[PDB]
RNA sequence: GGCGGUAGGGGAGCGUUCCCGAUGCCGAUGAAGGCCGACCCGCGAGGGCGGCUGGAGGUAAGGGAAGUGCGAAUGCCGGCA
RNA sequence: GUGAGGGCGCGAGCGAUAACGUCCGCGUCCGAGCGCGGGAACAACCGAGACCGCCAGCUAAGGCCCCCAAGUCUGGGCUAA
RNA sequence: AGUACCGUGAGGGAAAGGUGAAAAGAACCCCGGGAGGGGAGUGAAAUAGAGCCUGAAACCGUGGGCUUACAAGCAGUCACGGCCCCGAGGGGUUGUGGCGUGCCUAUUGAAGCAUGAGCCGGCGACUCACGGUCGUGGGCGAGCUUAAGCCGUUGAGGC
């Protein structure tokens, strides 16, 4: 007998409120949901995770003095092209990218990890446009 | 100059990918409005000697 | 029915004549005729001779209509090489390979 | 109605009328053997602790065979040690006759 | 490499050539050069102990006797150098040709008559050997040949 | 007598080149590159048919864990409950029950909870 | 009960050329060699078998004898990149 | 066959209570285990001596929030860097 | 063939065999300047057509199947899936996931930015004599054995 490999099923849409939650502790759960590791038919070679919509990402919280101390970095390939941006400037300029980076750093590397990251939709503020998909509110 | 030299024999894949732009394009021909023979545009028809609707050259 | 023609030991480089052969494969006989006629290459002459010999084979030997002929197959093979000595500087002797081609053209009838 | 049987050190889920290669068994072909049961499922659910007492699966041995040869080869670099072994795992073919609760 | 018919000149300098170092073209590493440890004329003969040869002769005749394929004759009726006469004599003696026979006698005429048969090996008695005995399926001998065989194995 | 190479070396090279079917470029066309690639492949095959058992077991564990967390407890709690209960149904069939017959797996979860 | 293994010691086999076996046996109803096979035997080196090519040679059991097994020597010769 | 050893631990000498330093002693491991698990990766640190197979089970070091198999496990205290 | 070729010279010193049983070696026609080819024709066979038995490999090409333009690689392997083929099985292909530091040589230690190798095919290295020393299969045994030679054989042994 071989192990059951599922047929390509319909993925479910899920909505999460980020407000007041801890950045990393919510990020790990978002990533697990993207993996499909909450489903008993999970398989590592296919994309079968949920579609995770997130609102109020601009109101994420974080412990300690990480407002002025966490430093995201970008090396543009040129000499001296090392950008250092703090968490405060990030929250005030591209706030959803905070959650985006925190999740992207927790998904596997390779192609499948990239499309899994494409299955996540982060939105600053309380409003999202995926009303057509009718997401399921989750209390994570 | 210290005589640069190929480091490794090029794989058939790589040489043919380099040659991927070597395909000839076929000529550009139109019918001559007298003998209906295929000829390059803006040239005098080499099959009837006509251009712009008159004889110019003995064919 | 098919009708083939081969020009063996054509003194020219295969990689050079294949460039012109690739221009007429799958084309109708008249299309290939004009195409070879106004192709600015050396191998155009030889591909033209082989195509005409094939069409003559078709008509005069295999009961095929001239107005139904097209280039069903067309491939160049490489033949023996004429290795020549080329004197270089400082007394070194190179070997130039003067290559040769086997042109093959196969025609058929385009019914309809 | 299905039964989780344990043979050859491994457990398979069987149903009536199922062909199954298991490890080799000391049994003449065409004869019949009873396989222990660890769990019965389907219309009713009884869980073995570890086996279930009066339950057995009747299966008919269809014959014995050798599997597809595996080339197990070992290579140790810079030491001139190379080994080539062919291995064909002996198996027995069984057909599950009935589930005896 | 010393017997090959080339000279011993160094083909090109030792160093700074770009090629591999070499001596002459008679080196066995070259095509057409000498051959390493090639066979030379040899003598595969050795002196086998005499008693071993004599005991082997005895043992071969003893094997053919214990099998029942041994037969002694006094003379050869009327064979006088013709194969047909020997064919008649052998047909009467019980030799149909389905078993290879080792005829051994001192009469040259019989050996001449019999030597062309594809199933007969002829031998003079002084030339009895264990190979030809084991070679053939039956063994036939003169009484003279038998006596000189008893005198050789004695 | 002189025993030249003759016929053997070609046959051995063809045997090694047949095993090389499908390899990229000269790895299927050159006998030597083929032989090297085949050394690598054979060692890979041995080690990977070793590691496949761990691979599948880890997948089974992930699936059993998802099914168990659907019923309150986690994997470790569940396997402890099974150990104490006396249930010796391995993880392959355990995942097969978790997906194919969820009622039997829920009963197993019940016995595991109660067995502590 | 033992069985990772370099230098190295010992053991057992496979295959190539030649001789005895052989005035025999296989062979135009196809020899040797070549191209395939997901088929069979062998742990393996290998041996079978089947199809295609090939067009005249091949050679058993059991023994014997060696110019007896290549991937490298900036190897040697040739062919083509 | 070897008579080029090397890392680590302990005991010393040489050195500067320097060196992936050097020279001995006891031991170990690599060498030959650049096979396997851990240590991000890594001959010699930790676990452990690989006959072959299995989509079975138990452990070692090490681990159980995500990448990444298993606790966002239980009880007490400290730390704000 | 001591040729061609190299050298002032002494001297060095190659490559290169095969149609078929029989030339029956392809009249004649067709495209072409020719070469070459296509029919006819010969033959048991013409991918035996003279660049000729068998025709391997590298290497160049035509066609068909699977696959490939967001992807990080000693090029494989394990698992699953899709497509194609031959008829609870098997073959071909590779999308995704896991794992993974070419071979040889030399070294304390190499994937190593240490050595060697463009690739294929063929050639290429532990032998022989005599003596010695162990072990082993036999023969004889206080004995064992002959060398050169002589006779016989013409692959016969004996003295
Ligand atoms: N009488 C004899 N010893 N003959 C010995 C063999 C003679 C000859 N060579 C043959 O076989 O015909
Ligand atoms: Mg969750
Ligand atoms: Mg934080
Ligand atoms: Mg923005
Ligand atoms: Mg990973
Ligand atoms: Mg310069
Ligand atoms: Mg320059
Ligand atoms: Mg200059
Ligand atoms: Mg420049
Ligand atoms: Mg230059
Ligand atoms: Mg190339
Ligand atoms: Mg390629
Ligand atoms: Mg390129
Ligand atoms: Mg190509
Ligand atoms: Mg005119
Ligand atoms: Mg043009
Ligand atoms: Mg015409
Ligand atoms: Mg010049
Ligand atoms: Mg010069
Ligand atoms: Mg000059
Ligand atoms: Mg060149
Ligand atoms: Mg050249
Ligand atoms: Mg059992
Ligand atoms: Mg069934
Ligand atoms: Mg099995
Ligand atoms: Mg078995
Ligand atoms: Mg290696
Ligand atoms: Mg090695
Ligand atoms: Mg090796
Ligand atoms: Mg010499
Ligand atoms: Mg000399
Ligand atoms: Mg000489
Ligand atoms: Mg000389
Ligand atoms: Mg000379
Ligand atoms: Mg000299
Ligand atoms: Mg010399
Ligand atoms: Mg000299
Ligand atoms: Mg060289
Ligand atoms: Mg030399
Ligand atoms: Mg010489
Ligand atoms: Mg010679
Ligand atoms: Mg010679
Ligand atoms: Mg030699
Ligand atoms: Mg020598
Ligand atoms: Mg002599
Ligand atoms: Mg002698
Ligand atoms: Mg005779
Ligand atoms: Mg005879
Ligand atoms: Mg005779
Ligand atoms: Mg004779
Ligand atoms: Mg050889
Ligand atoms: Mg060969
Ligand atoms: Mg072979
Ligand atoms: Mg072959
Ligand atoms: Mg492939
Ligand atoms: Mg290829
Ligand atoms: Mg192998
Ligand atoms: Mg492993
Ligand atoms: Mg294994
Ligand atoms: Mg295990
Ligand atoms: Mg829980
Ligand atoms: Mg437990
Ligand atoms: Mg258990
Ligand atoms: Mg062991
Ligand atoms: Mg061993
Ligand atoms: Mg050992
Ligand atoms: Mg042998
Ligand atoms: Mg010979
Ligand atoms: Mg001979
Ligand atoms: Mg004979
Ligand atoms: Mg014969
Ligand atoms: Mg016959
Ligand atoms: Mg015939
Ligand atoms: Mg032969
Ligand atoms: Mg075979
Ligand atoms: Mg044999
Ligand atoms: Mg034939
Ligand atoms: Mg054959
Ligand atoms: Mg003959
Ligand atoms: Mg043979
Ligand atoms: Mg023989
Ligand atoms: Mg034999
Ligand atoms: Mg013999
Ligand atoms: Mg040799
Ligand atoms: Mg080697
Ligand atoms: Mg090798
Ligand atoms: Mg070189
Ligand atoms: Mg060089
Ligand atoms: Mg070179
Ligand atoms: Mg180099
Ligand atoms: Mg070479
Ligand atoms: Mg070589
Ligand atoms: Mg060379
Ligand atoms: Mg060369
Ligand atoms: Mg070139
Ligand atoms: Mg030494
Ligand atoms: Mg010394
Ligand atoms: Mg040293
Ligand atoms: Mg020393
Ligand atoms: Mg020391
Ligand atoms: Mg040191
Ligand atoms: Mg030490
Ligand atoms: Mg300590
Ligand atoms: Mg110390
Ligand atoms: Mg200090
Ligand atoms: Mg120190
Ligand atoms: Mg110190
Ligand atoms: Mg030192
Ligand atoms: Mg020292
Ligand atoms: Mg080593
Ligand atoms: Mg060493
Ligand atoms: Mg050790
Ligand atoms: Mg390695
Ligand atoms: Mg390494
Ligand atoms: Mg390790
Ligand atoms: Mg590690
Ligand atoms: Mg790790
Ligand atoms: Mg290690
Ligand atoms: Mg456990
Ligand atoms: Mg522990
Ligand atoms: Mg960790
Ligand atoms: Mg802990
Ligand atoms: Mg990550
Ligand atoms: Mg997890
Ligand atoms: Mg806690
Ligand atoms: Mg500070
Ligand atoms: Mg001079
Ligand atoms: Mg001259
Ligand atoms: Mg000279
Ligand atoms: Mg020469
Ligand atoms: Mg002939
Ligand atoms: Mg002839
Ligand atoms: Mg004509
Ligand atoms: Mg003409
Ligand atoms: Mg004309
Ligand atoms: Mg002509
Ligand atoms: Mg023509
Ligand atoms: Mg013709
Ligand atoms: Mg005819
Ligand atoms: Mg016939
Ligand atoms: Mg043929
Ligand atoms: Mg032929
Ligand atoms: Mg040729
Ligand atoms: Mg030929
Ligand atoms: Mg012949
Ligand atoms: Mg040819
Ligand atoms: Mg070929
Ligand atoms: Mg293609
Ligand atoms: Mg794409
Ligand atoms: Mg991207
Ligand atoms: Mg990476
Ligand atoms: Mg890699
Ligand atoms: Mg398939
Ligand atoms: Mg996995
Ligand atoms: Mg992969
Ligand atoms: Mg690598
Ligand atoms: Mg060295
Ligand atoms: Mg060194
Ligand atoms: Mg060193
Ligand atoms: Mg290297
Ligand atoms: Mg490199
Ligand atoms: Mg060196
Ligand atoms: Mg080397
Ligand atoms: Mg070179
Ligand atoms: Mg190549
Ligand atoms: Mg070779
Ligand atoms: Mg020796
Ligand atoms: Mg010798
Ligand atoms: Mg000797
Ligand atoms: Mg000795
Ligand atoms: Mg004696
Ligand atoms: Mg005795
Ligand atoms: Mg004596
Ligand atoms: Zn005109």
């Amino acid at each position: 007998m071989k192990t059951y490999v599922p047929k390509q099923v319909e993925p479910r849409w899920v909505l999460i409120d980020a407000e007041g939650k801890t950045l990393g502790r919510l990020a790990t759960k978002i990533a697990t949901l993207l993996r499909g590791k909450h489903r008993p038919d999970w398989t590592p070679n296919v994309a079968m995770g949920d579609f995770v919509v997130v609102v109020n990402a601009d109101k994420i919280r974080v412990t300690g003095k990480k407002l002025e101390q966490k430093i995201y970095t970008r090396y543009s390939g040129y000499p001296g092209g090392l950008k250092k941006i703090p968490l405060e400037k990030m929250l005030a300029t591209h706030p959803e990218r905070v959650l985006e980076h925190a999740v992207k750093g927790m998904l596997p590397k390779g192609p499948l990890g990239r499309r899994l990251f494409k299955r996540l939709k982060v939105y600053a503020g309380p409003d999202h446009p995926h009303q057509a998909q009718r997401p399921e509110k989750l209390e994570v | 100059a210290k005589h640069p030299v190929p480091k490794k024999k090029t794989s058939k894949a790589r040489r043919d990918a380099r040659r991927s732009h070597h395909a000839l394009t076929p000529p550009i021909l139109v019918p001559c409005p007298e003998c209906k023979a295929m000829k390059p545009p803006h040239t005098v028809c080499p099959e009837c000697g006509y251009y712009a609707g008159r004889k110019v050259l003995e064919v | 029915m098919e009708a083939k023609a081969i020009a063996r030991y054509v003194r020219i480089s295969p990689r050079k004549v294949r460039l012109v052969v690739d221009l007429i494969r799958g084309k109708s006989l008249e299309e290939a005729r004009n195409i070879l006629r106004y192709t600015n290459k050396r191998g155009a002459y030889f591909v033209a001779k082989v195509l005409e010999s094939a069409a003559a084979n078709a008509v005069n030997n295999h009961d095929m209509l001239e107005d139904r002929l097209y280039v069903k197959a067309a491939y160049v093979d490489e033949g023996p090489a004429l290795k020549r000595v080329l004197p270089r500087a400082r007394g070194r002797a190179d070997i130039i390979k003067k290559r040769t081609s086997h042109i093959t053209v196969i025609l058929g009838e385009k019914h309809g | 109605m299905f039964a989780i049987v344990k043979t050859g050190g491994k457990q398979y889920r069987v149903e009536p009328g199922l062909k199954l290669r298991v490890e080799k068994l000391d049994a003449e072909p065409g004869a019949t053997v009873e396989l222990p049961v660890l769990l019965l499922g389907g219309e009713k659910t009884v869980v073995g602790t570890p086996v279930v007492e009066g339950a057995s699966v009747v299966a008919e041995v269809l014959g014995h065979g050798r599997g597809k040869k595996i080339l197990v080869s070992k290579f140790k670099a810079k030491v001139q040690y190379r080994r080539k072994k062919g291995h064909r795992q002996p198996y027995t073919e069984l057909l599950i006759k009935e589930i005896r609760g | 490499r010393g017997e090959v018919a080339y000279s011993g000149r160094k083909i090109w300098p030792q160093k700074h050539t770009g090629r591999a170092r070499h001596g002459d073209i008679g080196a066995p590493i070259f095509v057409g050069g000498g051959v390493v440890f090639g066979p030379k004329p040899r003598d595969y003969s050795y002196t086998l102990p005499k008693k071993v040869r004599k005991k082997g002769l005895a043992m071969a005749v003893a094997d053919r006797a214990r099998e029942g394929k041994l037969l002694l004759v006094e003379a050869f009726a009327g064979v006088n150098g013709k194969t047909k006469e020997f064919l008649a004599w052998a047909k009467e003696a019980g030799l149909d040709g389905s078993e290879s026979v080792l005829l051994v006698t001192g009469n040259e005429l019989v050996r001449r008559a019999a030597r062309n048969l594809p199933w007969v090996v002829t031998l003079a008695p002084e030339g009895l050997n264990v190979y030809d005995i084991v070679r053939t399926e039956r063994l036939v001998m003169d009484l003279d040949a038998w006596e000189v065989f008893q005198n050789r194995i004695g | 007598p002189r025993a030249k190479t003759g016929v053997v070396r070609r046959r051995k090279h063809k045997k090694i080149l047949k095993l090389a079917k499908g390899y990229w470029g000269l790895r299927s066309k050159s006998f030597r590159k083929a032989r090297e690639t085949l050394f690598a492949a054979g060692n890979y095959a041995y080690a990977h048919r070793k590691r496949r058992k761990r691979d599948f077991r880890r997948l089974w564990i992930v699936r059993i864990n998802a099914a168990c967390r659907q019923h309150g407890l986690n994997y470790s709690t569940f396997i402890h409950g099974l150990k104490k209960a006396g249930i010796e149904v391995d993880r392959k069939n355990l995942a097969d029950l978790a997906v194919r017959e969820p009622q039997v797996f829920a009963e197993l979860v019940e016995r595991a909870k109660a067995a502590q």
